[PDB]
């Protein structure tokens, strides 16, 4: 995997799982 | 004794209509406000729009605690009413304030020496990162008054009195929207303007809040310290409903977090843009499902301290009935608008190449909101009769295994792109809200056995 990621360009988080 | 409480202990379906709409228009000024904020922050530029985005999962995480503890303090006051029990109410009032310090300011003193290596750990860097975390100082500082205003709104809430959750509502939001520009651009303090301007506005709701119980005290509930006898069964009858639900707000969260990355990944940046943009018109919405479901949770619970099944029953289905009724109206004006309504959240040059995607999920997504009603007002009176963790398995059930669940497989197995999304989603939806009823059903043909 679990990933949690901000786009600073997007003003966004996203979650993503291992892959 | 108060006009709330005995709309609370009279007939359901006037409980249901008077308690519901009062909440759908504080609620409406909160979605108001948001709308008229993100407007002006816009327009500071991406760096101010990043530093709040930043911000944003942290702020999320304090509203989820903040309403989880006003909704089992809502519902063991109104289970209370229900049984006569006066002294009772009384005590969990009292018990929901002294949580709403030890909540509020908790969360305080460990989030401010948190803050500053915690927003630099993320991958950001530069002046957007300095303004999140001046940002996030600011409403940090008010995380109390952010709880003590929660937990008042349901101790209102938790005695009919609807009308006066709904003013401290108006009340705040309204006078935000006041200072926004004010803040931001009149007196030129950017975006740093807007968390002042906020913090201000919930200071102001808790003066209300506080002269109400304090000074008025013309609430039917009475608050004093000395009818306070520490109770860990009170304790454990709010928090039994109080942390379920911020579980669940944070369940939602979680999925949205999720979605954009499903997002993203059937349609790029720009699928992200228009998820984003739909999901805030559906979740437009679903604001008068979220008010008939505070209103069930309060007239199931009072109905529930009567130990009175047919009265809890008749509220539950009632309200269901009248959000499917609305929604059907709210979804039928989204698809048959759809184009009208994209112009509206497209307006500028650079979110133009979204508008057509943003009508197709239009004429889509928003189908699920009329199937909602059943799933929802379960959920709400689970909270009604002090089951939040049955509340908490349902919402994880819909949003994040099967709204997830079936969007990821449509993305994956597919080539639909964002249709695929939208559809996944929608059937997702439509899954959980079955299996939510058929399980309220079960729990109410119990209830009448015991
Ligand atoms: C009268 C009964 C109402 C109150 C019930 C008790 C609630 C306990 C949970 C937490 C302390 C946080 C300490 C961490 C601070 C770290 C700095």
């Amino acid at each position: 995997a679990f990933t949690f990621r901000y786009s600073p360009s997007l003003y966004t988080w996203f979650l993503f799982p291992c892959g | 004794t108060t006009k709330g409480v005995q709309l609370l202990r009279g007939d359901p379906k006037k409980a249901i209509v008077r308690l519901s709409i009062p909440m759908m228009i504080g609620m409406s000024v909160q979605t108001l406000y948001n709308l008229a904020d993100g407007i002006w922050v816009s327009g500071l530029g991406p760096e101010s729009l990043a530093a709040v985005g930043l911000f944003f999962p942290v702020f999320m995480g304090i509203i989820a605690l903040a309403a989880g503890l006003g909704v089992g303090t809502s519902s063991a006051i109104a289970r209370r009413i229900g049984a006569r029990d006066k002294e009772g109410a009384d005590n969990v009032a009292v018990h929901s304030l002294i949580l709403s310090l030890i909540l509020g300011v908790t969360i305080t003193i460990t989030m401010l020496p948190a803050i500053d290596s915690l927003f630099r750990s993320m991958g950001a860097k530069g002046e957007a990162v300095e303004l999140a975390i001046e940002y996030a100082r600011v409403l940090l500082a008010g995380a109390f008054i952010i709880v003590f205003n929660n937990v008042g709104n349901g101790i209102l809430r938790g005695e009919g009195d609807a009308n006066r959750a709904m003013l401290a509502m108006v009340l705040g939001s309204g006078l935000n929207i006041v200072l926004d520009p004010i803040f931001i651009y009149t007196l030129g303090f950017g975006v740093v303007g807007a968390a002042y301007a906020t913090l201000l506005s919930m200071v102001v709701t808790s003066l209300f809040i506080a002269y109400w119980l304090f000074v008025k005290r013309d609430t039917y509930v009475d608050i004093t310290l000395r009818d306070f006898s520490p109770s860990r069964e009170i304790l454990k009858d709010i928090l039994r409903v109080g942390l379920p639900s911020s579980l669940s707000q944070l369940s939602m969260s979680i999925a949205m977090f999720f979605l954009n990355s499903v997002a993203i990944t059937a349609g790029g940046e720009n699928g992200v843009a228009v998820f984003t943009s739909a999901w805030r018109i559906t979740m437009l919405g679903i604001v008068p499902i979220l008010g008939m479901a505070a209103a069930t949770t309060s007239v199931t619970g009072a109905a529930y301290g009567e130990r009175n099944v047919e009265k809890l029953e008749t509220a539950y289905l009632y309200a269901i009935k009248i959000a499917f009724m609305i929604e059907l109206a709210v979804v039928a004006f989204i698809m048959l608008f759809a184009p009208q309504v994209a112009y509206l959240f497209t307006y500028s040059e650079s979110a133009q190449v979204i508008k057509g995607d943003l009508i197709s999920a239009l004429r889509t997504l928003p189908v699920f909101l009329v199937l909602t009603p059943f799933g929802m007002m379960t959920s709400a009176m689970f909270q009604g009769i002090g089951e939040g963790e049955k509340s908490l398995i349902l919402t994880i059930f819909r949003t994040l295994v099967m709204q997830v669940g079936f969007a990821y497989i449509f993305v994956h197995y597919t080539t639909l792109g964002l249709r695929g999304v939208w559809i996944g989603i929608v059937i997702g939806n439509m899954v959980a809200a079955i299996v939510g009823f058929l399980w309220g059903r079960m729990r109410i043909s119990a209830l009448k056995k015991t």
